[PDB]
RNA sequence: GGAACUUUACCAGAUCCGGACAGGAUGAGGAUUGACAGAUUGAGUGUUCUUUCUCGAUUCCCUGAAUGGUGGUGCAUGGCCGCUUAUGGUCGGUGGAGUGAUUUGUUUGGUUGAUUCCGUCAACGGACGAGAUCCAAGCUGCCCAGUAGAAUUCAGAAUUGCCCAUAGGAUAGCGCAUUCGGUCGAAUUCUUCUCUGCGGGAUUCCUUUGUAUUUGCACAAGGUGAAAUUUUGGGCAACAGCAGGUCUGUGAUGCUCCUCAAUGUUCUGGGCGACACGCGCACUACAAUGUCAGUGAGAACAAGAAAAACGACUCGAACCUACUUGAUCAAAAGAGUGGGGAAACCCCGGAAUCACAUAGACCCACUUGGGACCGAGGAUUGCAAUUAUUGGUCGCGCAACGAGGAAUGUCUCGUAGGCGCAGCUCAUCAAACUGUGCCGAUUACGUCCCU
């Protein structure tokens, strides 16, 4: 043998990291937004978050069963011991992973960088985010590489609280000239529900309750 | 006998040549603590998913 | 190892590939790949599985995905038709990923 | 008299405390004898590595830490009753192990 | 990036195709694969020949294009990191001012580490950065312990009073005397110590026959207190950039180079370690605030074993360690018997700096300082130890070095310095790094002379 708790935690983390990488590469064009797994004695239940759940499932769940076969064979799960579920993200514009994939798709379609980046920002700010900051870099215009950033609204950079209020994701775009990096940051609106927003007040914001 | 010679030393399974990153299969600067077997550069990218955090 | 794939080993891999529409194999030349075919386990070297799947991919019969030293080959509709003719199965035969 | 030990282990402090409290409340509902819960020492997995991918620049380091929280609850209850107490939905990342003390 | 092989990218050779696929030849009257023996050979390597067997349609033969590459180009790139830059910096909107580039905002004054605040004001409103947030450490509450302990009862066992040493000082005690973690005793009672999830606690809070004071923002001493100023130490850290580094992390990547006697891949052997020399960092010293020999008391972070495989039939073994033997005679070994998945075994974690009224040896000398170089024996890790792998033993010590010119590094409190220990690299090897604890100061708490 029984592995120690340290070894068990390391093993579980490595399993999640490999599962995340496999789904990130497999579901790149379906707006993959995250993955969580719940382990019981009966089965291991894996829930995939995506924007286009129809493409993640496929006809009669052909795609989702193919992904189940991949995970089951790689990790040697037995029959009936592994299950996959697909749920949609409530707000796509508040997911950095979904938006950075959308930006990469738009760039791969020969769209201008200014157009695609501003399109992402307008969509994100319409979704209720406090702020969005997307940046595109590398061989944008010609042989010399330059980096250009587009931002709107609020954004916190320092401290440890931005790990909770800021959603980030970076992707590589493979163009004819070379590799283009796209990074999208979303300032999540603090919402009392934990699905979209840390639900905590901002670390430096002080509110005085109005008297009765 | 070229099948017996082929990768005969790699079958011994000792030293840095027998070990590689579980992500990138590189045989240099391998983190073997807690049986991670992950390259140092690959660990910095995947540390958040594995569960490690930067605190102090 | 040797890339030369015995014909019975190819038939076993293809039968497994059709039964479970996905094959996952670690990319290590001196490694062994294990699969289950209607009970029991048959072993093929990982390099030979890689060779068979590389041939299929060059003919656009499968889709290949790679992550963390592992391949993930999935039969395509053309690949399903190819395996159904190769394995001499009935037209009603389908991989488990397509059964209701 | 059978004594059964429940070990709750996770790397999330909030999850392990929530599971422990739920187990404790359910165990008190079946009015069984409780010993604990005991907050065992929390272990910090520590990995320090260079920040640069190359070898250039000031030798700066990143200290990554993983904390493991473990709790033990001893129950004087039959295996059927301890299964009933355990029978609920737990948070993800929390490992609960059941063992019968010698 | 502590390279024996591998790693490895270099050198001398020798294999394999890991050239998919397509098109065209041959082709079950056989496309092809693999080999015993004897030669070739570094090879008891079918790599090639002689010789035939073997496998069967997977290949092979030719053209194209693919593939792989620690090949180039970091001056084509992504990502990451470093640096400018540890300081207090940065940017719109609308408004004002200029033909404009631009400017105001963003400020003369005081204050703060702070573009931190208070005032002032052609601005007003905001956004970052600073602060706040976060993680540890110090004090503390609740909760908690068959993985931490304590106290008290009985029961067992031990010392027990006259004693003053080879010369024997100084240092508490003067209703019930102490001690025994194997006494591998048995029961009650508890959380003081330990463990810890969420809390509490500190903020210029209180004072001043202080400073400064229209005010304000504040400062200095002293209280309170575990802690008295960003509590302490870290992490994070804007906007602009640099042709800084990385194509030797990746199935990151454009172009280009090689591609079947290959720059792919594997195997054998060398090299990365070579030494008239120069330079940067570290270790050990030059001794008596010492070296030996003995004895005592005594930490904290931490690490520990395996599979879709091997044997039994889910379990065992790998990893760490304790105890015992080896031992009717060196170390290092070698062996058993247990334990530990790690608050459970190691472990009451007997670290050494340190201490010793040890009545110990040495006595100022390159000397019992120093331990570099080198010689013989033996053991261990490994498939392989020669170019000593690494310990252990006896020798060498006559190798310099007796405190180091000009120059130069780091540092303000549990800090410098000194001392070890663990992790990490790791089959074996630490003078490295990342942490940890132990003994613990001098000096200043200032300035803009130098940078
Ligand atoms: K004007
Ligand atoms: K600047
Ligand atoms: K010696
Ligand atoms: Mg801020
Ligand atoms: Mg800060
Ligand atoms: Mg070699
Ligand atoms: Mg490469
Ligand atoms: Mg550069
Ligand atoms: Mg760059
Ligand atoms: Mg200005
Ligand atoms: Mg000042
Ligand atoms: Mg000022
Ligand atoms: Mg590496
Ligand atoms: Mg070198
Ligand atoms: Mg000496
Ligand atoms: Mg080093
Ligand atoms: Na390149």
């Amino acid at each position: 043998g029984p592995l120690s708790k340290k070894r068990m935690i390391i093993r579980d983390g490595v399993f999640y990291a490999e599962l995340f990488e496999f789904l990130k590469r497999e579901l790149a064009e379906e707006g993959f937004s995250g993955v969580s797994y719940h382990v019981t004695t009966l089965r291991t239940e894996i829930v995939i978050k995506a924007t286009k759940t129809r493409e993640v499932l496929g006809v009669n769940g052909r795609r989702i069963r193919e992904l189940t076969a991949c995970i089951q064979q790689r990790f040697n799960y037995k029959e009936g011991k592994l299950q996959l579920y697909v749920e949609r993200v409530e707000v796509r514009g508040l997911s950095a992973m979904a938006q950075v994939e959308s930006l990469r798709f738009k760039l791969l379609s020969n769209l201008q960088v200014r157009r695609a980046a501003m399109g992402i920002i307008r969509y994100v700010m319409e979704s209720g985010a406090k702020g969005c900051e997307v940046t595109v870099g590398g061989k944008i215009k010609g042989q010399r590489a330059k980096s250009m950033t587009f931002r709107d609204g609020y954004m916190i950079k320092s401290g440890t609280a931005h790990k909770s209020f800021v959603d980030s994701a970076c992707r590589h775009c493979y163009m004819r000239a070379g590799c283009i990096g796209v990074k999208v940051k979303i300032m999540l609106p603090g919402d009392s529900t934990g699905r979209n927003g840390p639900s905590e007040p901002l670390p430096d914001v002080i509110t005085v309750i109005e008297p009765k | 006998g070229h099948l017996d010679q082929w990768r005969s030393r790699q079958k011994i399974g000792m030293g840095k040549g027998a070990r590689c990153c579980v992500i990138c299969s590189n045989q240099k600067a391998l983190i073997r603590k807690y049986e991670l077997n992950v390259c140092r550069q690959c660990f910095r990218e995947n540390a958040e998913h594995i569960g490690f955090t930067k605190l102090r | 190892m040797s890339t030369y794939v015995p014909k019975p080993s190819r038939d076993n891999v293809y039968r497994f590939f059709f039964t479970e529409g996905v094959i996952a194999c670690k990319k290590d030349r001196m490694g062994t790949w294990t699969g289950t075919l209607g009970g029991n386990t048959f072993t093929v070297p990982c390099i030979q599985v890689m060779q068979l799947m590389r041939s299929l991919k060059s003919r656009n019969l499968i889709k290949e995905q790679y992550a963390w030293r592992h391949y993930y080959w999935t039969l395509n509709d053309e690949g399903i038709a190819y395996m159904r003719s190769y394995l001499h199965l009935a037209p009603s035969a389908m991989p488990n990923t397509q059964k209701p | 008299g059978q004594t059964v030990r429940l070990t709750i282990t996770s790397r999330n402090a909030k999850a392990v405390e929530s599971v422990t409290s739920q187990l404790l409340t359910r165990a008190r509902d079946e009015k069984v004898t409780i010993h604990g819960p005991v907050r065992l020492p929390t272990r910090t997995l520590k990995i320090t590595t260079r920040k640069t991918p190359c070898g250039n620049g000031t030798n700066t380091w990143d200290t990554f830490e993983l904390k493991i929280y473990k709790r033990i609850i001893d129950l004087h209850a039959p295996t059927e009753q301890v299964k009933k107490i355990t029978s609920f939905t737990m948070e993800s990342g929390v490992d609960v192990s059941i063992t019968i003390l010698d």
